[PDB]
């Protein structure tokens, strides 16, 4: 679809994209981009992910919508509509899976790179996990426990427990067990432990990092007091 | 509850 | 494309994209059932335009957010990029005009019909004409002051000075004058009168009619402020 | 300056 277009000039469309807030347009020329079969630096993966959460968080709300509408029912037509966008939904997580199979996470050698990919690995099989149903959710479950383990024991073997990707990881890890694997200790207790690492290392940090540490904490912070 | 929002770059 | 789902069906699924904010299947649906050949209800007309008007909501803001990067740079690729969001954003209104060529206006024969797919029209060509360059915008800017003026001459015989549908219309034509005519006296003078003459028909209405044609009386009296 | 913000239904 995109093989035509440079690399270079792809990478510029989706920054434009992301500034129209055109998503679907902008994950289109990331995944061009991915298929030119290089490495992807850090700011490139940025635009990767920021595309595709656009894209799937559009179909989420959707669904939810849609399958608070056909639960309150129980015509075809609801659940044929809800249905449609959970089959659109699956198809952009499988897509972004596809990415980080062909051949993104096997090219990814250094810590920020693997656990970002891992992380998001985690994150769609997590996505997949909220619309299936039995036991085709039980492989989606282990499969998203999967990516989102690997990718901690990297981040705890090779990053500082400020590092933002490492406690963005953790904190979609514990929304996973709260939400997913009906496991809230395991949510709330890896939420505690990542806030309470990362406070004791914020007197490390530039005034920068301090600030880009203390959101995602917040972030922990906020959903401990939903929890408890 | 809330995953990181990741919608902004 | 929708040829094989019941009219009923796609009205019904419109309702649901609404709610689901999934406005691109929302015209779908719509265009589905405009293509069934009957006329549409008042129900479904506003369930027509404001799938439209969401749609080419989204590219018209894109394509205004291209045009001022592209206008601060003056490689190829905003101007490429902006003209793809111009294609897009042609083409949905090529469609929206082409419903309407086909057939709904010439079978509306009640006021109420007629009026709201000529400002329709109008508005259509008005989106064209935002994005037109040269003689290729004289004819399109003509087109849309031929569909509101057909629909103002209607909606004054036909309409009361309050019906909401003649005030958005005029609201409209006012802002066509103002920002693609470059008629910004004919603007200031038709949104005022227009204003005075529902002002004086209020007495006449209902506390819910009252209610609906002040919320418009409003937007009239907001360009007006803007405008001197 | 605004036209019908005719969004929603
Ligand atoms: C998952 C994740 C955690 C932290 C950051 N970060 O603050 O760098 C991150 O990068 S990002 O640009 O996608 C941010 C969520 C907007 C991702
Ligand atoms: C163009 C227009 C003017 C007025 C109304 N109205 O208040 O009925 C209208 O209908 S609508 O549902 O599309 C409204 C703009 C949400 C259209
Ligand atoms: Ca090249
Ligand atoms: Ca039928
Ligand atoms: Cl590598
Ligand atoms: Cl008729």
């Amino acid at each position: 679809a995109m093989g035509s277009m440079e690399r270079a000039s792809l990478i510029q469309k989706a920054k434009l994209a992301e500034q129209a807030e055109r998503y679907e347009d902008m994950a289109a020329f990331m995944k061009g981009a991915v298929e030119k079969g290089e490495e992807l630096s850090c700011e490139e993966r940025n635009l990767l992910s920021v595309a595709y959460k656009n894209v799937v968080g559009g179909q989420r709300a959707a669904w939810r919508v849609l399958s608070s509408i056909e639960q309150k029912s129980n015509g075809p037509e609801v659940r044929e509509y809800r249905e449609k966008v959970e089959t659109e939904l699956q198809g952009v997580c499988d897509t972004v899976l596809g990415l980080l199979d062909s051949h993104l996470i096997k090219e990814a050698g250094d810590a920020e790179s693997r656990v970002f990919y891992l992380k998001m690995k985690g994150d769609y099989y997590r996505y997949l996990a909220e619309v299936a149903t039995g036991d085709d959710k039980k492989r989606i479950i282990d499969s998203a426990r999967s990516a989102y383990q690997e990718a901690m024991d990297i981040s705890k073997k090779e990053m500082p427990p400020t590092n933002p990707i490492r406690l963005g990881l953790a904190l979609n890890f514990s929304v996973f067990h709260y939400e997913i694997a009906n496991s809230p200790e395991e949510a709330i207790s890896l939420a505690k432990t990542t806030f309470d690492e990362a406070m004791a290392d914020l007197h490390t940090l530039s005034e920068d990092s301090y600030k880009d540490s203390t959101l995602i904490m917040q972030l922990l912070r906020d959903n401990l007091t939903l929890w408890t | 509850a809330g995953s990181i929002p990741g919608r902004r770059s």
